[PDB]
């Protein structure tokens, strides 16, 4: 998705 | 992908360092000021997170001294720390050893927002209550954490944990040390802060705390906006201006508005939004600091009731996190409040 994350990758992506 | 030995320190307790071998890093992301590594220690299988930063030759590094004092159920433990040198000179890496947790607060929520579906308030109750757990530890050490955001929420979305992160802007506030906040507090940026107050508390972390709330329930930001002049627009929008007496209270140096007046809380979230949530909502996102609840109080709110029932399960059937595991240190802002905290089921 968009915008400031913390990490590169995600399972909520 | 080879393996690599350190000799590294305890976080708690004196130094007392030891050979440490792990294996197959990589970056996954960053914190505000350090890259994080992921990293499988070689004697457990287990994963951790390395974050690096930037070791200064003359000056100590402020984020290790806060992590070593820190050992708390909500705040991600620093298991060890080591040195590490790279080519250039002078180039000397801090390389701090975290606990590794796979998502954030930040995510779920976007996930659902961008699904347009309401995240459950089980949730919401359960993230909120671990977050004010987290600012009630270290807000007894005047540990004030200066970036809370939900990027910085670390979340076990099973289990439900949270551990609260990223301790790079924190700082022990000191009455009568004035403070400054060019580069923390810019994501939830209390309203004392627009106004250029230097002699803030760790209340703008319970500021921060409602933010995070109002989001979690509306699915976006309460007060978008790059800088602290966009926020205060959308700030007024619904608390209306600031008062002569609120002003005072944030900034009583600022000198150089038109009465305008708040918007109802009621009018401010979606219908069905339980009531309770928008009443803890309006004593969080407050004018003035010293109005806002502690974050023990917060925790004692009747919109946690749900987690101090004796039946209560996550959605997923098991057993809520630790909620009831209080320490003197924790409670130490107003032990009393230890006998509503932890009903007799829980002690
Ligand atoms: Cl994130």
């Amino acid at each position: 998705x968009r915008g400031s994350f913390r990490f590169f990758e995600s399972r909520f992506c | 992908s080879k393996v690599t030995t350190v000799v590294a320190t305890p976080g708690q307790g004196p130094d007392r360092p030891q050979e440490v071998s792990y294996t197959d890093t990589k970056v996954i992301g960053n914190g505000s000021f350090g890259v994080v590594y992921q990293a499988k220690l070689c004697d457990s299988g287990e994963l951790v997170a390395i974050k690096k930063v930037l070791q200064d030759k003359r000056f100590k590094n402020r984020e290790l001294q806060i992590m070593r004092k820190l050992d708390h159920c909500n705040i991600v433990r620093l298991r060890y720390f080591f040195y590490s040198s790279g080519e250039k000179k002078d180039e000397v890496y801090l390389n701090l050893v975290l606990d590794y947790v796979p998502e954030t607060v930040y995510r779920v929520a976007r996930h659902y927002s961008r699904a347009k579906q309401t995240l459950p308030v089980i949730y919401v109750k359960l993230y909120m209550y671990q977050l004010f757990r987290s600012l009630a530890y270290i807000h007894s050490f005047g540990i004030c954490h200066r970036d809370i955001k939900p990027q910085n929420l670390l979340l076990d979305p099973d289990t439900a944990v949270l551990k609260l992160c990223d301790f790079g802007s924190a700082k022990q506030l000191v009455r009568g040390e004035p403070n400054v906040s060019y580069i923390c507090s810019r994501y939830y940026r209390a309203p004392e802060l627009i106004f250029g107050a230097t002699d803030y508390t760790s209340s703008i972390d319970v500021w921060s705390a409602g933010c995070v709330l109002a989001e979690l329930l509306l699915g976006q930001p309460i007060f978008p906006g790059d800088s602290g002049v966009d926020q205060l627009v959308e700030i007024i929008k619904v608390l209306g201006t600031p008062t002569r007496e609120q002003i005072r209270e944030m900034n009583p140096n600022y000198t150089e508005f038109p009465q305008i007046k708040a918007h109802p809380w009621t009018k401010v979230f979606r219908p069905r939004t339980p009531p309770e949530a928008i009443a803890l909502c309006s004593r969080l996102l407050e004018y003035t600091p010293t109005a806002r609840l502690t974050p023990l109080e917060a925790c004692a709110h009747s919109f946690f009731d749900e987690l101090r029932d004796p039946n209560v399960k996550l959605p997923n059937g098991r057993d809520t996190p630790a909620l009831f595991n209080f320490t003197t240190q924790e409670l130490s802002s107003n032990p009393p409040l230890a006998t509503i905290l932890i009903p007799p089921h829980a002690r």
